[PDB]
């Protein structure tokens, strides 16, 4: 099986910048068989380049492709609003087709630290007897970012999921949330709920808590 | 020009098989390679197999051969995907493509169809609840949690869609029940707690759940 | 190669 491996898998580019991106394969592929996709979030994926360098009509020829062997670019002129997406190459040399896991080109800003807030659970939800705690860490940039949840001080494991949203559109940072759910029985149990943040804009770590019942 | 449309979103119990169709329309059927790609969490995209259908002949993906069948019908442009003993692994978004042309064919997948959900899962269609977020404590956030719903999807407004400006609504989770949840938030001035409205416009169609959930300050 | 099939079946369907 051919591997491609699409090094670095993110790039953070500013506007009207170039791109090089690079898919670099275990073992030569045939005949440069080797094709490019954009796809963004929410559509199919889309054919740039085939045969290495080959450009559909249709498709902007700032889009090129280069290399053989195991050792092949696609170059992106100057990127506009619509190219930050993510990029997969594809060898079809043997029988056994591969793609490589592709590069996200994401928009570069400003860092910006995370607003943090939290939401104890709602009146209406602790009468259904669940208790849900929410922790948002909302607009900052970059994407790394770490949330812990600590009950009575204690740190929690296994009771919470998170999930991250796209890059905005219109200020290109991120936001994410986390949920920590008990019964209701053991949410009254403790009284200190917090959510504590790590963010490259934060010098040291935010703590956001409520005590129950205030 | 050419178009291929696939069957709708499925979910299937673990261990059954799944059937996943896409016709074809403008250009040969015959004599062009129709593949299957899939996009599955973690997973990027990933080659399955493919069909040239004037010659019967198909081409497995090795992780593929033994629980895959790839056919094709020329009478009506269609392929079909087949896939078995479905695991919680399975689920993903699965798509056909066809090889693009200069006409001369180029091997690579020039048409794509919209792509087919598959969720492979033992939980029950659900309806969600729907709980405030209520803002607290010179900015706001207040949101919605909509808790517990199967299967995928869930749309969230704010205000029938006239409030769309910082408005997050988080990709769902899985949670250990296997039903989803998700949150969308947006951030208001404070000073507008007092006089603005802020209702959450939430719509599960498996369900028929449509609930819009003015959301308060405690 | 597999994905060569459909090119040799044009270039026959031509000549043919
Ligand atoms: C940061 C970190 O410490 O680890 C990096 C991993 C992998 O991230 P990536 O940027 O190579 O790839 C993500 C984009 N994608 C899926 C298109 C390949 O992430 C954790
Ligand atoms: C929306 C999908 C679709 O319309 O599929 C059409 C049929 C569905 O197959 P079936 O449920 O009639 O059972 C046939 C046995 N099976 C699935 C093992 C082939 O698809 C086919 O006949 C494909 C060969
Ligand atoms: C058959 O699947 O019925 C069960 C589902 C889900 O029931 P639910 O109690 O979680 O939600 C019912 C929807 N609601 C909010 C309108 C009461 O019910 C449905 O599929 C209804 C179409």
């Amino acid at each position: 099986e051919i591997v491609l491996t699409q090094s670095p898998g993110t790039q953070s580019l500013s506007p009207g910048e170039r791109a090089t991106l690079s898919c670099r394969a275990s073992q030569s592929v045939g005949n440069n068989k080797l094709a490019w996709y954009q796809q963004r979030p929410g559509q199919a994926p889309r054919l740039l380049i085939y045969g290495a360098s080959s450009r559909p009509s249709g498709v902007a020829d700032r889009f090129s492709g280069s290399g053989s062997g195991t050792d092949f670019t696609l170059t992106i002129s100057r990127l506009e609003p619509e190219d930050f997406a993510v990029y997969y190459c594809q060898q079809y040399g043997q029988s056994l087709s591969t793609f490589g896991q592709g590069t996200k080109v994401e928009v570069k800003r400003t860092v910006a630290a995370p607003s943090v807030f939290i939401f104890p659970p709602s009146d209406e939800q602790l009468k259904s007897g669940t208790a849900s705690v929410v922790c948002l860490l909302n607009n900052f940039y970059p994407r790394e970012a770490k949330v812990q949840w600590k009950v009575d001080n204690a740190l929690q494991s296994g009771n919470s999921q998170e999930s991250v949203t796209e890059q905005d559109s219109k200020d290109s940072t991120y936001s994410l949330s986390s949920t920590l759910t008990l019964s209701k029985a053991d949410y009254e149990k403790h009284k200190v709920y917090a959510c504590e943040v790590t963010h490259q804009g934060l010098s040291s770590p935010v703590t956001k808590s409520f005590n129950r019942g205030e | 020009q050419v178009q291929l449309v696939q069957s709708g979103a499925e979910v299937k119990r673990p261990g059954s098989s799944v059937t996943v169709s896409c016709k074809a329309s403008g250009g040969s059927f015959s004599t062009y390679a129709l593949s299957w790609v899939r996009q599955a969490p973690g997973r990027g995209l990933e080659w399955m197999g493919g069909v040239i259908p004037l010659l019967t002949i198909t081409n497995y993906a090795p992780r593929f051969q033994g629980r895959i069948t790839i056919t094709a019908d020329r009478s009506t442009s269609t392929a079909y995907l087949e896939l078995n003993s479905l695991r919680p692994e399975d689920t993903a978004v699965y798509y056909c493509a066809r090889e693009g042309t200069t006409g001369k064919p180029i091997g690579a997948f020039a048409h794509w169809g919209q792509g087919t959900l598959v969720t492979v899962s033992s939980a029950s269609t659900k309806g969600p609840s729907v709980f405030p977020l209520a803002p607290s404590s010179g900015t706001a956030a207040l949101g919605c949690l909509v808790k517990d719903y199967f299967p995928e999807p869930v749309t969230v407004s704010w205000n029938s869609g006239a409030l769309t400006s910082g408005v997050h609504t988080f990709p769902a989770v899985l949670q250990s029940s296997g039903l989803y949840s998700l949150s969308s938030v947006v951030t208001v001035p404070s000073s507008s707690l007092g006089t603005q409205t802020y209702i959450c416009n939430v719509n599960h169609k498996p369900s028929n759940t449509k609930v819009d959930k003015k959301v308060e300050p405690k | 190669n597999w994905w060569d099939i459909t090119n040799w079946l044009w270039y026959i369907k031509k000549k043919k």
